[PDB]
């Protein structure tokens, strides 16, 4: 269940340009994981959503890791690739952290793979405010 | 009782995925294929103006 | 050789944001066809050089066809999709004129 989530990163609806646009990819998760909710969700992050997340990951795992990101524009443009690279980076990230059963745990995550508002929206409702 | 109502908050959070999944699958193939007959017999009528 | 041109339309190369911003398409030509030079070539248009193109299809064949072009953003946004119509309006467009032989001249 834990490594059994099972994730597609596609949809590449990347919003076109302003220089610094971000993509927003269906994040499918089909997972049959136990630590995700629905049997599929997808939901629809933008790039600065995942970062957060991946920080979120980190803040709440508290040396307990935090792998790389979705992938930087720090030498990204804003690429096929380099979005692609993104969307292998959280894939990657992801796909990990799901085969790690603690970070698969963060319920923002649960909320939002499973929930398309961001992860933001999520991070308030979860501590409650 | 708490597991049954959430049972069914599963069925309807599925039923609203698969319903909005398949305006992508039918619905789009469709309007794709009219979208691209009205600029094609958008075309013979520049070529029937060439014609007269 | 003519119908027998071999077209993908690929790489979106989509220039990001700024409202109105166009795709830029590999369009790898893998040709057999002797209607164009390069067994293999690949330009990375942008949709107004193909729109124009698209008129030029037109402007010299004189009644002699000329299909629908790439994608119109006339209700398109930027969509993946759109662009996907647009890649796929060429690729259509493109296509057909590959198989008949005298769009395929120009």
């Amino acid at each position: 269940a834990r490594p059994t989530f099972h994730i597609t990163v596609g949809d590449p609806h990347k919003v076109g340009d302003l220089a610094t646009s971000h993509i927003v990819y269906s994040v499918r998760t089909k997972t049959t994981s136990k630590a995700y909710k629905q049997p599929e969700f997808e939901v629809k992050r933008r790039y600065r959503d995942f970062l957060w997340l991946y920080n979120t990951l980190h803040s709440n795992n508290p040396g307990v890791v935090v792998p790389p990101p979705p992938e930087k524009q720090a030498v990204g443009r804003f690429e096929s690739n380099f979005v692609e690279s993104r969307r292998a980076a959280l894939e990657k990230m992801l796909n990990k952290i799901a085969a790690h059963p603690t970070l698969q745990l963060d319920a923002d995550l649960k909320l939002f793979l499973e929930s398309e508002s961001f992860n933001i929206d999520v991070k308030h409702k979860e501590r409650k405010e | 009782l708490s597991g049954p109502l959430d049972a069914l908050s599963e069925l309807q959070l599925a039923i609203r995925d698969v319903y909005e999944r398949q305006a992508q699958q039918d619905v789009l193939t469709f309007g794709i294929i009219i979208e691209e007959y009205i600029r094609l017999i958008g075309s013979v009528k520049q070529a029937f103006s060439q014609r007269q | 050789a003519r119908p027998t041109f071999h077209i993908t339309v690929g790489d979106p190369h989509k220039v990001g944001d700024l409202a109105t911003s166009h795709i830029v398409y590999s369009v790898r030509t893998k040709t057999t066809s002797k209607a164009y030079k390069q067994p293999e070539f690949e330009v990375k248009r942008r949709y107004r050089d193909f729109l124009w193109l698209y008129n030029t299809l037109h402007s010299n064949n004189p009644g002699v066809v000329v299909p629908p072009p790439p994608e119109k953003q006339a209700v398109g946004r930027f969509e993946s999709n759109f662009v996907e119509s647009r890649r796929a309006a060429l690729e259509k467009m493109l296509n057909k004129i590959a198989a008949h032989p005298t769009l395929q001249l120009d």
